[PDB]
């Protein structure tokens, strides 16, 4: 017998659950998170410019439209030696984002040096040629 | 291991504390905090557990009083910004004591037909709110004439507290501590989220918190450390006390002329027998409410210490408990709740105050004709220890007490902090993205 | 023997080099571009308007996600008769840009009017059938 | 000159300051310049005003 909710998680409550399971409901937290009058003016601004700046991101990096995308950075195990099930179906997104915090700056910096850099100037070459 | 790639991810659940500004939202319809632009609530908000997540709160570093500490007193300012100077009414005034002395019958002689249409207009004045004059009669005036230029508060502004709500801005939220026994701080374990929060009303007093919350099915009591003289002691009550306060006297009210196109209202004179200002307070529930404080002191204070003597320490207004009843201050003396240590309020009527401290200008309440009724219920009271003493279990005078109005909304504030979320993130995967 | 700066363009430099050599710090350039209380907030919006515009033709123009994307709109040489490398190698972008300035309002309108329009009507019909 | 200054009132809760007397002889303000510098900060706009 099996006491179910309703249709999917509220809000955050899967931070502390496995990134795995957590990942189900990506679609839930974005929309969610995503989307007197001068102060509220102000954060308004605000609200927009944090918007953009992930949406910057995601599309410099090839990522815009999904959730979920896949880069060709290798990982570089220095960062953390576990495997993939050691880490997907073992550790929460809370605490994941804490173990590679000081590496954040790093592989993003990687992603758009190295990879971006590579897919315009190889993009460019091949529809010449 | 796999080889791994890495892997962008958007709508990661993380976040981190942060200090940010909240909307306000009221149940929507010249009162201080009716402010005409504010959020309409959620008729059905929601709230949602975390449980695999906990959170660390601390009631000390809430900075939400702040906002609501400076936007209150704006608000205030805002709404009593077009009112009547009272520098033409420093005149100094002949007085007599009043017939029935708190209440002076007095007389003056200005403007004088300053291109306007003006006379003695002799009037009724508080003791509270004059200052003597003691090389004349003695004879008094406006205690604000050596000080600053003060107005009437405007005749068409209410000053009925507003439960106000306040409301998450998008990428923040609001998590609660849901835990019966959370006190000043810890790891509270049943932590939610709610998109926002109820109302609080901005009641201001000293020395006991009123129509506010009351505690989870016991009295609670709460402080920053209960060992350090220099903090405060905040008690949450199991159950509230009811009292009932009185203005008896039925008053008149005067407009007078004081220039071109100007009024000003005084004190008119008084219907029936003058008596004092008092509130009812109900003896079984007080001291039941203080048996139950007094079980949960013992935890922290000792078995045999002796509490709650009479009021004493800080200014006349600190000194006495002090509420709005009616639009009139009134400041009663607490002592009657503890003059025994381990029921009829004397009281009296001050019309020229300070909203929690004011500098230069300053607010004066205009008279209120009739007679002022009304009922609350002390849901919570702050408590002050003496100072220094014998290490043994003997004493520890609880004295009532408090003149920092902003715990009065820190007191309900505990139960929130706000954070900001960060839907970015990576994490390792098993391929490549097929790149061409 | 050959000296060497750090990694790549400060900001602008490459604006006086030939067009070729300077497409190398795209990547660099735009990021760097793309991304007392009033008069920031109205430069704050301002900011994101002149961001979301070039957003909008980049996006209209099949282009977005790119720094370098070809169209599918025939160059005149009415406009200018270079060849190729006469252009690439030879002429810097704040030269170039000069040369076809009053052409700019021309081209953009054809990419919309005349490639879009196609794109967008084949794309139905080839869903259609 | 080393001088004083008082507070008057000039109205109710309204203040305004004066100067109050003055401590020692009453001389004159100044302000000494260095002849060689000035001197030779000339010589060298001349020879460019010269041009
Ligand atoms: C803790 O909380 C309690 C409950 O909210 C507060 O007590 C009440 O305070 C309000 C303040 O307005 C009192 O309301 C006033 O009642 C007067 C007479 O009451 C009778 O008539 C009204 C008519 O609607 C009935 O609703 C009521 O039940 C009674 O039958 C009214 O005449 C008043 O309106 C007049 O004054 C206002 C002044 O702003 C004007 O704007 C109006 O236009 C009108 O002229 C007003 O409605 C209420 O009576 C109080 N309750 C009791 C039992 O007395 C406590 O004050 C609060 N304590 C603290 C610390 O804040
Ligand atoms: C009630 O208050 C006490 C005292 O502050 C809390 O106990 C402390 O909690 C902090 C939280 O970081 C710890 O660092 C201390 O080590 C705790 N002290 C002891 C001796 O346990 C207690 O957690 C509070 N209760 C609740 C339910 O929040
Ligand atoms: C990984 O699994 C083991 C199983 O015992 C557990 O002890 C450990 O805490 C897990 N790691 C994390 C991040 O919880
Ligand atoms: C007040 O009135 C009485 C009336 O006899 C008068 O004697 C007295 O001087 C008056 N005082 C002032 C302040 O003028
Ligand atoms: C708190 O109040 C309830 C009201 O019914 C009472 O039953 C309970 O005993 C009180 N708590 C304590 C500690 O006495
Ligand atoms: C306190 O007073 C309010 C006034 O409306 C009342 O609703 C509430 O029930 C009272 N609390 C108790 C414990 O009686
Ligand atoms: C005050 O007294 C006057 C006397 O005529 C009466 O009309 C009025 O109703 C009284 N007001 C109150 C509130 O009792
Ligand atoms: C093209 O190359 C020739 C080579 O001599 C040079 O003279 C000319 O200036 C170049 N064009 C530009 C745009 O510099």
């Amino acid at each position: 017998a099996v006491g179910i909710g309703a249709v999917f998680l509220g809000f955050l409550g899967a931070a502390g659950s496995t990134m795995g399971a957590a990942s189900m409901t990506l679609t839930v937290q974005a929309r969610q998170l995503l989307s007197w009058g001068i102060k509220q003016l102000q954060a308004r601004v605000l609200a927009v410019e944090r918007y953009l700046k992930d949406q910057q991101l995601l599309g410099i990096w090839g990522c815009s439209g999904k959730l979920i995308c896949c880069t060709a950075v290798p990982w570089n195990t220095s960062w953390s030696n576990k495997s993939y099930n050691q880490i997907w179906n073992n550790m929460t997104w809370m605490e994941w984002e804490r173990e590679i915090d000081n590496y954040t700056s790093l592989i993003y910096t990687l992603i758009e040096d190295s990879q971006n850099q590579q897919e315009k100037n190889e993009q460019e070459l091949l529809e010449l040629d | 291991a796999e080889q791994l790639w890495v892997t962008v991810y958007y709508g990661v659940p993380v976040w981190k504390e942060a200090t940010t500004t909240l909307f306000c939202a009221s149940d929507a319809r010249r009162n201080v905090w009716a402010t005409h632009a504010c959020v309409p609530t959620d008729p059905n908000p929601q709230e949602v557990v975390l449980e695999n997540v906990t959170e660390n709160f601390n009631m000390w570093k809430n900075n939400m009083v702040e906002q609501m500490h400076e936007d209150i007193i704006s608000l205030w300012d805002q709404s009593l910004k077009p009112c009547v100077k009272l520098t033409p009414l420093c005149v100094t005034l002949n007085c007599t004591d009043l017939r029935n002395g708190e209440i002076k019958n007095c007389s003056f002689n200005i403007t004088t037909s300053m291109r306007d249409k003006v006379q003695k207009e002799y009037a009724l004045f508080y003791k509270l709110d004059v200052v003597p004059i003691k090389n004349d009669n003695t004879s008094y005036r406006l205690i604000s004439c050596n000080t600053s230029v003060i107005t009437q508060a405007c005749p068409k502004v209410s000053f009925e507290p507003i439960p106000i709500h306040y409301c998450a801005p998008a990428g923040f939220a609001i998590l609660k501590c849901n835990d019966k026994k959370f006190n000043g701080t810890g790891p509270c374990t049943n932590v939610s989220t709610v998109q926002c929060t109820h109302g609080i009303r901005p009641v201001v007093s000293t020395q006991l918190l009123l129509n506010g919350s009351l505690a989870e099915e016991e009295v609670v009591i709460r402080s920053a450390n209960f060992t350090d003289n220099a903090k405060i002691i905040i008690v949450q009550l199991n159950k509230s006390v009811e009292i009932n306060c009185t203005r008896p006297n039925n008053n008149t009210r005067k407009s007078i002329h004081i220039g071109p196109g100007r009024w000003f209202y005084t004190t008119g004179e008084i219907i029936g027998d003058i008596r004092q200002a008092h509130c009812n307070i109900s003896g079984t529930k007080w001291n039941d409410t203080l048996k139950q404080i007094v079980v949960k002191l013992k935890e922290q204070f000792g078995n045999k210490t002796i509490v709650f003597n009479h009021s004493s320490g800080g200014d006349p207004e600190i000194v006495m408990h002090s509420f709005n009843c009616g639009g009139e201050f009134f400041y009663c003396n607490s002592t009657q709740l503890f003059n025994s240590t381990w029921i009829v309020l004397p009281c009296r009527i001050k019309q020229i105050v300070n909203m929690w401290q004011e500098v230069g200008k300053a607010m004066y309440a205009p008279p209120i004709k009739g007679q002022i009724r009304c009922s609350s219920n002390i849901t919570g009271l702050i408590l002050i220890r003496d100072g220094g003493k014998n290490r043994s279990e003997n004493t520890e005078i609880f004295r009532p007490g408090g003149g920092d109005m902003r715990d009065n909304w820190r007191s309900e504030l505990y139960k929130y902090k706000v954070v900001k979320i960060e839907p970015l993130g990576i994490a390792p995967t098993k391929c490549k993205r097929r790149v061409v």
